[PDB]
């Protein structure tokens, strides 16, 4: 069983991670296993939650990280960074936006 | 009642002949149409609300070993409900490997009436298709889910 | 030799002057020794430092990002960071933390985001982010808070992003982020959090969401009527019992709104006015629910759920107000008597099911161009009007079931996917001779019109 | 599929000719095996997880007139599981009149094999078996279920 | 509909009581029939709930009024009272 | 004679020396003049009494029982029962207090019952009930409580009834209760309780109900574990998650334990042991469950059901602790090897529904001549020894269905009122003679075999 994985399969890779660790699953390229990792990677956020934490995936427009799905921490080169969204050009106020 | 199964890899074979076939049975969620597809394994997990989809062009089957309901945690969402997300997210056809939840096939008997089908696979033919998709490999291979005989 | 990576990392070239440091996941304590004073990232998450000092590096003038996530620290010093003139990032998550450190932040005059999740904090220091002028995001979820540190938000006029989620807050007071004026999201969900002050939002002047999921909220969170700004609003799963008459009259940028898994019984006629950006509205169970909601303002609904209640009646011009609606679900009402559903010209999908209707008329489903489903299972349904099937082009599945049928029924429709008629008692007029060609599927009352003829498509039984 | 049942007041009357005789549906949570009692209406609320056993003497035939599903209070248990509680409590068999909630149906379809029967009866045969029973006053009767 | 009872029936009587009243099942005949009254009744005690207030059987051997089912608050005459439940003889002062 | 009735009420004779006077539901305000000294009962409840501030009757020595539910009452004055001195009984129900009335209570020397409930009642003055030194039973039932009111209830060591139920408590501090070394019953029920002190009970040395039924309990109420003489606990509908090593340690006679409804995932091996007036244990889903709870003390189990967990073995001996029980169900769990069920003699009914068993063997179900039911679907069950259902004479209800039986299946044992076996698919070798009469309902395999055979019902789908 996997490094931080307390539950395993062939098939599926991980199940279950440790307390702490946040779940992926890793797509590659029929594949799909569950992966237990400290913090997630660029593309995503880490979600706590009670049951099972989560890797998520950043969704929103321009967004190299966030704070969550909706809240953008960090916009892509050199776009202007705005009450967590990503703007060309930033209303009301280095380029982040304020 | 029955479903053929035909697993072509993508590498050259006119001598490895008919490549695999295989036999399942088909849901009762779902319809008992035909399919083709590439095949796509998923994490059961993928199936949740709403984790992240993985935007695949429509028309893949995906396949679904499922895990000792025991010993795994408390499912995220029925497992029809599962099947039909799985369509809702681009699969032709939904295979579902039941060998460690058997149970599974009393779940999925109930009708909701699915355009995509869903056929369940246990020990002897689902080994085979594990056998094939397990590292050695994500071979790349096409799903023809011919209907009954 | 001046860039350089310690021995067992993993180092990279940022930009052209500066470097980029994983360490990470070599068990380690103090150490790394040779660390470039040109770093900009740093990470030294998943070892096995517990203590800090000897503090390698307070020569690292250029660090914005440092990660010790996942270390054993109990303690962070004074002084752990001084000299950290460009520090963006500090990552301190899954650590043994029982406090947030007194005064080892205090100061950090660069630092925008800051994580302290799953620690075992317990306690805020009330002064403990004096100075942090730049911080814009702050995590403290999954520690063992139990109470909201008011005093030490104060400062925090800066502050966008908060999670205090996964913790055993059971209290907001009134005013308890009344400073925090920039902030745009906050998380409280999974705490245990039973009483809201009446004001305990207030100063939240640009929040847009707010998350109070997995709580035990015993009623609505009046609080919010101050939020103006709000576009995402949480509360499922609490033990709130109704929703009032102006719930959302503060909040009309409103565009999602969780509040399924409450055992909601009533909701206000009013309450879901004056939401433009709305684009759905379900409410599955609010069986005390006798008047059909007032949606004034609330013109861009395109999906109405409101099962399970007693509505009897709807009223006559109830479509004007459903200018976009594409499904309509009104199952397990009361409705006998129902208008007409044309000016709901959008509408593409339509559930009635266990209702009281007995009487379709022409009016009623006419000129839906764009209805796919039409479900009235489950009626008194006893008499359908010539053609009230006529003009419904897009029609793909009818659904009839378990009614008061037949003394007349229809095939002024044509096209149909799917027909269910299953249930219906005086159905011997049961003489369907198949002018739907198209047809994949059928469910006929008797086995006996069912499978009379011989691309295939079925019936049943 | 479907039940016959008589109803025997013990009295009394060569004209009135043993008065009532109904016609119901067998339920898939029960099985199909006949049965006999004495007739006892029981409220939908006597059916519910704290509710006084009234202990009658066991072998009695329970009639359960349900009410609207939209207007009542909701139901303490599961329509299935008050099936089951009358019998553990009291009988085979149980009649719910099931003209007010006719949904009742597809409730007490999937099977839990329940050694006493479970016959559901609606509008018309049903209208009379109340008619009865408002009380009218007695009443006092013996009923008895069989398949032809 | 009946006195303080806001929902009705012929066959079942009343099927919700107004909010402070309790809900008792009366048994006729072959008839059971709901019926609200303020306080319950002597073999009962009132057993207020959130959903529904409740009349409850008071069955605790040789009582006449109890708090709770197993607790009683006066015995029959003249039985002695010992912690909620009734003896013939007392132990140890009732 | 001389007692008589006020105008409109109902008298009747107490005794030859008193009077039990009803003027209940007849609207009125305050009753009097000339209701009799000699008034030993009198119900005012479900009048108008707005204020019973413009008299009373301070007069009346020898009233047991007053009865006030059901007025108007907002407020109580200091002296409004001076000069009750016979006062048994106090009932104030269904009023409008918000407070408990700070002095009027104060003194009332014989008071043994007191009704506060359905009120609005917010607060308890620390020393609204000094002086009730015979006060027995104390109901504040559904008012607007937010917190235990811990001075106030000092001073009722006599106090062996109480109700809190419906109100809005979300804390229990340590001690809370500490003085009340009478108390039988307590009532918490449908609270907002998130929080127990770990000494909370301590102080009730004599508590018998404990009702913590309907709160937001985060976790196992561990004070309990000084309530010595409890024999009913109830914690039902909290959101408790697990129930530790040791639960029930300090509770030896407790009857019954309800904790359904909560999310339970771990119970301790040791939770139940000691338990001796225990007569049923059950325990669904708790999914985390390994290993088989110890039962030490605890041998009066008549039932047992232990499903959704991940049970993979028990221990050879479990029936030395299952001396009485009659219902085992240990449907959905991990078991693939299993004993001898052969000590639990009394044992008749049994469930292993769903787990992973293949084997069964001449041993397994020996001796059990009380068994009448026995279900073993779902499993991996292959090859049943010949004799194993040899000794089963009261064997009414068998149900192998969907496990992998087949050439061979069962026989020897024929006393059947329902077999079902569908599922079965290695069993087209399905003769099935009805050899063994008894049967009346069937479940075969295959279709052919219902029609290819007194109300034998059958299934699937006799031709
Ligand atoms: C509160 O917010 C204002 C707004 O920037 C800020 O200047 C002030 O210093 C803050 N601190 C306290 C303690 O109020
Ligand atoms: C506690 O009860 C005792 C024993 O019955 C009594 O003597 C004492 O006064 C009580 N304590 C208080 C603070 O009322
Ligand atoms: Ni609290």
């Amino acid at each position: 069983c996997a490094k931080g994985c307390e539950l395993c399969s062939e098939v599926n890779g991980c199940l279950k991670c440790s307390p702490k660790l946040f779940i992926l699953l890793e797509r590659n390229d029929i594949r799909q296993v569950g992966v237990c990792l400290p913090s997630c990677p660029p593309g995503y956020f880490d979600a706590r939650n009670p049951d099972m934490n989560k890797c998520i995936k950043c969704k929103i427009e321009h967004c190299e990280a966030c704070f969550s799905h909706n809240f953008c921490t960090k916009c892509k080169e050199g776009l202007y960074l705005h009450k967590g969204r990503c703007y060309p050009a930033c209303p009301e106020g280095t380029m982040e936006c304020s | 009642q029955k479903a053929i199964i035909r697993v072509i890899p993508l590498k050259m074979d006119p001598t490895g002949k008919l490549n695999l076939t295989l036999e399942g049975v088909f849901a009762g969620v779902a319809e008992i149409t035909p399919a083709e597809g590439k095949l796509m394994q998923s994490h059961p997990l993928y199936l949740c609300n709403a984790s992240d989809d993985d935007n695949l062009e429509p028309g893949f089957i995906s396949i679904v070993k499922l895990e000792s309901p025991r010993r795994a945690p408390r499912p995220c969402l029925s497992l029809a409900s599962k099947a039909r997300m799985a369509g809702e997210r681009g699969a032709s056809a939904v295979l579902f490997d039941i060998t460690e939840d058997r149970a599974a096939a009393e779940q999925l008997q109930q009708p909701l009436g699915l355009t995509w089908p869903v056929v369940l696979i246990w020990g002897n033919d689902a080994e085979k298709l594990m056998e094939f998709v397990y590292k050695n490999q994500k071979a790349h291979v096409r799903i023809e889910l011919k209907e009954p005989p | 030799g001046p860039r350089g990576c310690p021995t067992h990392c993993h180092c990279e070239p940022d930009g052209r002057m500066l470097l980029r440091v994983d360490c990470s996941d070599l068990g380690l304590s103090e150490l790394p020794s040779n660390l470039s004073v040109f770093t900009s990232y740093l990470d030294l998450s998943m070892n096995n430092i517990s203590q800090l000092l000897p503090n390698p590096l307070p020569s690292l003038r250029f660090l914005e990002e440092l990660r010790l996530a996942g270390n054993a620290l109990t303690y962070i010093p004074k002084g752990a960071f001084t000299g950290l003139y460009s520090l963006k990032v500090l990552m301190l998550q899954n650590n043994q933390l029982r406090h947030v450190p007194t005064e080892a932040l205090q100061n950090l005059r660069s630092l925008q985001s800051l994580r302290l999740d799953a620690n075992h904090i317990s306690y805020v220091p009330p002064s403990c982010f004096s100075g942090l002028h730049s911080l814009r995001h702050l995590w403290l979820d999954d520690n063992a808070l139990t109470e909201i540190p008011v005093q030490a938000f104060r400062s925090l006029s800066a502050l966008q992003a908060m999670t205090l989620a996964l913790n055993k807050i059971h209290h907001i007071p009134d005013y308890a982020f009344g400073n925090l004026s920039s902030l745009v999201v906050l998380h409280l969900h999974n705490n245990r959090i039973h009483s809201l002050g009446k004001k305990c939002f207030d100063g939240l002047h640009s929040l847009e969401t707010l998350d109070l999921n997995y709580n035990n909220l015993d009623e609505f969170p009046t609080a919010i009527r101050t939020l103006s700004n709000l576009k995402e609003l949480g509360f499922h799963s609490n033990n709130i019992r109704s929703i009032p008459e102006k719930a959302f009259v503060g909040n009309p940028s409103l565009i999602t709104i969780h509040f399924y898994d409450n055992p909601i019984q009533f909701v206000g006629r009013s309450a879901f006015q004056h939401l433009p950006e709305l684009r759905t509205l379900t409410l599955n169970g609010a069986s005390q629910i006798t008047e059909f909601p007032d949606l004034t303002g609330t013109a861009n609904l395109e999906s109405l759920t409101l099962t399970g209640a007693q509505i009897s009646s709807l009223p006559q011009t109830v479509c004007n107000q459903l200018p976009n609606l594409q499904v309509l679900d009104l199952s397990y009402n009361l409705l006998e008597d129902l208008p007409s559903f044309s000016v709901c010209q959008k509408l593409q999908k339509i559930d009635l099911r266990h209702n009281e209707i007995y009487e379709i008329k022409v009016d009623t489903f006419q000129q839906l161009l764009s209805l796919r489903s039409l479900n009235l299972a489950w009626n008194k349904i006893a008499i359908i009007h010539p053609n009230a099937f006529s003009t419904l082009p897009s029609l793909i599945k009818l659904d009839l079931s378990s009614n008061l049928l037949s003394s007349f029924p229809i095939t002024g429709l044509h096209g149909l996917t799917h027909l269910k008629l299953t249930g219906n008692h005086a159905l011997q007029s049961l003489i369907s001779s198949e002018n739907f060609p198209e047809l994949k599927v059928i469910e006929m009352p008797y086995a006996y019109q069912c499978c009379a003829f011989g691309h295939s498509v079925q019936c049943s039984p």
